């Protein structure tokens, strides 16, 4: 629990979004501990390293680790929250879909390829503008 | 257009005397799958030869409100006369004329029905027809109310007969009329109760909500389908809107029925947060022609998750319904809820047509097991709508066989 | 299984067998439907599509939804299993991708149902390159219409686009709506000068047949999860509903010829290698351009030493598909590609001409398909963070522009087939083997459509300019089984009967004597059809 709780903590501040599924945390925590026995260390570290130096966004924790070894995990967490998956074959587990964290800031306007957006005619409207974040 | 053609409109005599969109209109020749098996509508065309075109008012007036045909014969109660029997004079001549000159005679016998003995003789109609108490003097002005209270319960008990549907039958297949309007098995489907009960029936539906039902059969909370898309889309939505509005000023006024086990509206129950595994389906990948997907949430997410999301809320738009707080799932009997995953929707309005796929045997989408149907119907049922219902396999395999066999079927055996 | 014995036997359950199925069986014969492989649902295609690693998704791979089965191995070009070994300097153009069976390769099709141009049939007598075919379009064109029709097909109705093929009752369905790229790319190349056209598309614009209208969910390519397109297992279902058999698992080796060179019987093994013979009286073959000449060569007779119909030395040669050069790159203005279906428009402008003498015509189509995971990815790639990942993951997926540019092929017998005598598979099959020359027609075909893409990608002015220096497989598997009047020059007549078997007719992706220059399935159900009423007068 205490490291599944601090999972989704750092996951929270390393993708920047709180509304975090809890099944796909304590499912992808379970697939980095597969991949690597000492992650919950890793982890631990970085934690220890945002709290310490304040960090307040992961902008600036990424600007300021760019040499640390503990680069490559942070960057490879927030590759599995985004991208949902964590290997790089074509025979990888996928671990979350329809809310993999791509697929959420072209919500509105690009269709999840699977799940319905709203009506069969949506498309005949103008889509919105690309300068605009829209939620998440 | 002419009084006549208004008048069938609204009492629904096309939707059973067309055999589908083919079967040029009003030629008869469409199967009612009653409880002793197929009965052939008849041809209703003023057609010298093989209509109707012989007939004259008295005659009519007898085979519309009576059942007996020319020849002397009794006609099956598939036929509503027992609730058409009331219009008035002025109405059944302005049927009168509007059969003879309005639709052109068609020159093409309709199929003959062929009961099992001993129903075979259509002879021994007069004893049900005496005890089901049909007649039946003509209607008349009632005074205690106001005129669209009238004129709502002329539709709801005269033109579109909804009693042939929404009110249960006795032993005899005869209108139980104590329980009025409380919602009944006509087959594969279940008319629901429409009483004035807040929880059971639809007291607590706002009036617009009943409203756009009546005339579109499309709202937030419920969706017309199977009886109700077919007698929407041939009997309502061409229907006037002063007449949709003395339907619902009566339907707000009909004595309460109370169903079983109800404690909500069937509209008024909330969703469980709760989806399926991502990843789950990596151990079942490169498996195809599932058969080993039996997880409830699994199913639900391979075939309905696309139109009702798996929030089961449904589109943004509206087009897919909302499951969550939907009558159909809501209600505590699953056939409706069954009996539209076996049959999917399909219901033609303004020539606009809502279709929601069949997942029966014979699905082109995808053509899946009755089991398969239980436990999604198990999931929508628990998470979604109403979780103190359940369906099972002999449930749903009793629907696809047409329906739960009333007793009086057996006698054909 | 002893004897599987029937009126007509007819091998390949894909569309082509189940058109052929259906259309038999609604006049009441007996049919045998075969194909290689088993069964496969809908829903279970739509769960292995969910969870696949969206890194196959950023480039387009739509099979591993789709498992391959040892006994009756199907292409995958994302990690190979060396099933289609293609050489030459241009191998690279003949990557196609099929599936194995009810339903085949037409499983997760794009649902580009297309009509040809008379002159499509007549090119030598046109241009003097190229082959002409049998017959002409105005005997097609029922067949098409009727084609059209069965499956469901959405087209623009009144358009007067550009010359094209003639059409004599109009379309059961109007085209669904342009999303919003669609529109862009044609407002664009209008101002290029090139022609934009709706693609016809077998989708429900519409509820029909008792399928829903689709969603644009643009996931048509690989499958949709609603049953709003067409497939082969509609038809397949159909003619299984009337009574008709179908046998999976089946896959065909051997065959039999008497006396007179009629068809007495063929041979297939099951999984366990275990071989059943089927005797029939009409014999005909409908599985692939690729697969329909392996087998043919596969089991050549004392009779046909060097294979089934190969009095000519014409099986498996003439080998045609449209050589393409597919593009992509990022937009200046937002494109937002994953509207509707996987693809609703191309350029036909140069699918005719007068140029046909000297170079190739080309179809120049855009991909619709979603770039949202493309555009995750590559946000991905540069190990990008916070914010800007999804500002960057905003203008990837709404700046994101895909093409493609296809060709025309001569017929070269050099194209060939030859049955690989070094690897083999469960069933010890000898693999299929091509060896393709694009041909100087195309070089100077693609030395025009090199420019035409620089100027498409310049006047709306994209950046990361991508160029393959090869050309993309189209997968129109066409050639092989080359149609004409003459036995000593082609292997089928315009009834699609063989010439050394008056029982063996073919229709099969190998029969088109040119490739054309656009989608060429529902020609090839055209076809299907024609030689069902060809079967349907021999038998009756
Ligand atoms: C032969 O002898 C006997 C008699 O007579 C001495 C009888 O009386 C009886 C009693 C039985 C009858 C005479 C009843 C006859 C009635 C039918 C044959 C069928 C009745 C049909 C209905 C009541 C239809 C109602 C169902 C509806 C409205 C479903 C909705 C339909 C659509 C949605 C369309 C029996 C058994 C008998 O044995
Ligand atoms: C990526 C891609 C994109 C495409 N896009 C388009 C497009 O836009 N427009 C278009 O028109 N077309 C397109 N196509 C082509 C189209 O999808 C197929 O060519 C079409 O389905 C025709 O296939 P078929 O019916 O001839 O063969 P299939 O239906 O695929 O195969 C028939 C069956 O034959 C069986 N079989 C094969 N060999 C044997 C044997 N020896 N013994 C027994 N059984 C056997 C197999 O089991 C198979 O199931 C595309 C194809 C691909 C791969
Ligand atoms: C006369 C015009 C009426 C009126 C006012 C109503 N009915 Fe029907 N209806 C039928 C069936 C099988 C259903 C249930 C569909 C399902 O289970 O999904 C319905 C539904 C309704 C409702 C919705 C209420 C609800 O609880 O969902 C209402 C308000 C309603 N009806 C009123 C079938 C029939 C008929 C079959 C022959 C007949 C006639 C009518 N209905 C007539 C009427
Ligand atoms: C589908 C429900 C239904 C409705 C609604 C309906 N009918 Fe019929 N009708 C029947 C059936 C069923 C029979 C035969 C029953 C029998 O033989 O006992 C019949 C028989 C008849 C007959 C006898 C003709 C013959 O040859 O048997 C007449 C006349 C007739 N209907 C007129 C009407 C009129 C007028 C209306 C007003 C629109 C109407 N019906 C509405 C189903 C219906
Ligand atoms: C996109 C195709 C589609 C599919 C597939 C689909 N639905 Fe629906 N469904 C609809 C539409 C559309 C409606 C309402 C029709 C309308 O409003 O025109 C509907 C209506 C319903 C209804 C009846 C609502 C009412 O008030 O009558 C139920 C119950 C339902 N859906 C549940 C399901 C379940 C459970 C599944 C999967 C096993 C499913 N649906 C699959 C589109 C679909
Ligand atoms: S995936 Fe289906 S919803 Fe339409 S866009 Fe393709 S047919």
């Amino acid at each position: 629990r205490d490291s599944i709780s601090d999972f989704m903590q750092l996951s929270a501040f390393a993708t920047g979004h709180k509304n975090l599924d809890l099944n796909i945390g304590s499912a992808l925590l379970l697939a980095f501990e597969a991949q690597k026995h000492d992650f919950s260390t890793q982890i631990k570290a970085l934690r220890e390293h945002i709290t310490k130096n304040n960090y307040q966004d992961v902008e600036a924790l990424d600007a300021a680790m760019k040499d640390d070894p503990l680069h490559p995990t942070l960057i490879q967490i927030i590759r599995a929250w985004y991208s949902g998956v964590i290997e790089d074959e074509t025979n990888a587990k996928v671990y979350a879909f329809e809310k993999a964290l791509m697929y959420q800031p072209s919500r509105d306007v690009v269709v999840i390829p699977t799940y319905a957006h709203n009506g069969p005619n949506y498309w005949v409207s103008e889509p919105a503008s690309v300068d605009v974040m829209p939620a998440f | 257009i002419s009084r006549g053609h208004y008048l069938a409109i609204a009492a629904d005599c096309a939707a059973c005397h067309t055999n589908g969109r083919d079967g040029q209109f009003l030629a008869g020749g469409y199967a009612i799958s009653s409880p002793m098996g197929n009965i052939y509508s008849t041809n209703i065309t003023p057609s010298k030869t093989h209509g109707i075109g012989n007939y004259t008012l008295e005659q009519f007036s007898k085979a519309l409100r009576h059942g007996i045909r020319a020849d002397g014969a009794q006609l099956y109660p598939a036929m509503p006369y027992d609730a058409y029997n009331r219009l008035t004079d002025e109405d059944v001549k302005s049927l009168y004329a509007y059969i003879m000159t309005e639709v052109k005679p068609v020159d093409a016998p309709s199929p003959k029905t062929q009961l099992p003995f001993p129903f075979s003789i259509r002879a021994s109609l007069g004893i049900w027809k005496i005890a089901a108490r049909i007649e039946g003097k003509p209607y008349v002005f009632d005074h205690t109310h106001n005129d669209d209270w009238n004129r709502g319960r002329y539709l709801v008990d005269e033109l579109a007969h909804c009693g042939e549907c929404h009110t249960p039958r006795n032993f005899l297949l005869a209108p139980n009329q104590s329980a009025y309007l409380a919602g009944a098995d006509i087959g594969s489907w279940r008319a629901p109760n429409i009483t004035n009960a807040p929880q059971s029936g639809i007291g607590s539906w706002s009036d617009q909500d009943l409203f756009q039902y009546l005339k579109t059969g499309k709202t937030a909370h419920a969706r017309a389908a199977g009886p109700m898309a077919e007698a929407i889309e041939h009997s309502l939505q061409y229907l006037p809107d002063a007449d949709i509005s003395a339907i619902v000023t009566y339907l707000r006024s009909v004595p309460a029925k109370a169903e079983s086990g109800q404690t909500v509206a069937n509209f008024e129950h909330a969703g469980r947060p709760s989806s399926y595994s991502v990843a789950n389906a990596n151990s079942r990948r490169s498996n195809s022609t599932l058969t080993k997907t039996t997880d409830g949430a699994a199913l639900y997410e391979a075939v309905c998750a696309s139109c009702h999301q798996s929030d089961g809320k449904g589109s943004k738009d509206g087009y897919y319904p909302s499951l969550v707080g939907n009558t159909t799932t809501g209600q505590l009997n699953p056939n409706d809820l069954i009996a539209s995953i076996l049959y999917g929707v399909d219901r033609t309005t303004d020539n606009h047509e809502i279709l929601m796929p069949a997942f029966g045997p014979d699905s082109l989408v995808q053509p899946l097991t009755d089991e398969q149907i239980a436990t999604i119907a198990d999931y929508v049922l628990s998470h979604f709508g109403n979780a103190q219902a359940t369906v099972s396999a002999d449930a749903v395999k009793q629907v696809r066989a047409g329906g739960k066999q009333v007793p009086l079927a057996k006698l054909a055996s | 299984n002893e004897t599987l014995s029937a009126d007509v036997v007819i091998i390949g359950a894909g569309i082509c067998g189940s058109l052929l199925a259906h259309k038999l069986v609604r006049n009441g014969l007996s049919v045998l439907l075969l194909d290689a492989g088993p069964r496969r649902d809908r829903s279970q295609i739509v769960e292995n599509w969910r969870n696949m690693p969206p890194d196959n998704k950023s480039q387009y791979d739509y099979a591993t939804p789709y498992p391959s089965v040892p006994w009756a191995p199907h292409t995958n070009y994302f990690p190979d299993n060396n099933y289609l070994i293609v050489k030459g300097p241009d191998r690279t153009a003949y990557k196609q991708g099929i599936i194995k069976g009810v339903g085949g390769t037409t499983w997760h099709w794009a649902a580009s149902s297309w009509r040809y141009l008379p002159n499509d049939f007549k090119l030598h007598s046109t241009y003097g390159v190229g082959r002409d075919y049998a017959m002409s379009y105005d005997e097609l064109e029922p067949y098409y219409y009727e084609a059209e029709c069965e499956m469901g097909v959405m087209g623009p109705n009144g358009e007067e686009i550009t010359p094209s093929a003639p059409r004599q009752n109009p379309w059961p369905m109007t085209s669904m709506p342009y999303g919003y790229g669609d529109r862009t790319f044609t407002e664009i190349v209008s101002k290029l000068g090139f022609s934009n056209t709706p693609v016809p598309q077998a989708r429900n614009s519409r509820p029909y047949d008792g399928r829903p209208q689709c969603c644009g969910n643009n996931n048509c390519m690989p499958i949709c999860p609603i049953g709003a397109m067409y497939n082969g297992v509609y038809a397949a279902i159909k003619a299984e509903k009337l009574g008709a058999k179908i046998i999976p698992n089946a896959v065909v080796y051997a065959m039999e010829t008497d006396a007179k060179n009629r068809i007495t019987a063929i041979s297939f093994y099951d999984p366990d290698k275990q071989s059943h013979r089927v005797v029939a009286k009409t014999f005909v073959i409908a599985a692939n351009g690729i697969e329909t000449p392996k087998l043919l060569l596969l089991a050549a007779n004392d009779r046909n030493p060097h294979g089934i119909a190969n009095s000519s030395d014409l099986v498996g040669r003439n080998m045609m598909d449209h050589p393409g050069i597919g593009m992509s790159f990022q937009s200046a203005e937002p494109i937002w590609a994953g509207g509707g279906s996987v693809q609703m428009s191309s350029i036909t402008n140069f699918r005719d001409g007068d140029f046909r003498s000297e170079y190739a015509a080309t179809q120049i189509g855009y991909n619709n398909t979603a770039q949202n995971s493309r555009a995750g990815m590559k946000a991905l790639s540069m190990g990008l963070v916070g914010k800007k990942l999804d500002e960057e993951i905003r203008r990837r997926t709404a700046h994101g522009v895909d093409i493609y540019a296809n060709h025309e092929v001569l017929p070269d017998p050099n194209n060939r087939l030859v049955l690989s005598k070094d690897y083999k598979d469960a069933l010890g099959i000898p693999h299929p083997e091509v060896t393709y020359d694009v041909g100087e027609y195309v070089r100077k075909s693609a030395a025009i459509s090199r420019q035409r893409l620089m100027d498409i990608a310049k006047a709306m002015g994209g950046t990361e300019i991508e160029m393959t220096p090869y050309f993309t497989p189209n997968n129109h598997i066409t050639g092989g089984t080359i149609m004409g009047h003459d036995p000593r020059d082609s292997v089928v007549d315009k009834w699609l009967r063989t010439h050394d078997h008056s029982n063996l007719f073919l229709a099969t992706g190998a029969t088109m004597a040119a490739s054309g220059t656009v989608a060429s399935t529902l020609t090839m159900a055209a076809l299907s059809l024609r030689a069902a009423d060809a079967i349907l007068n021999d038998l009756k």
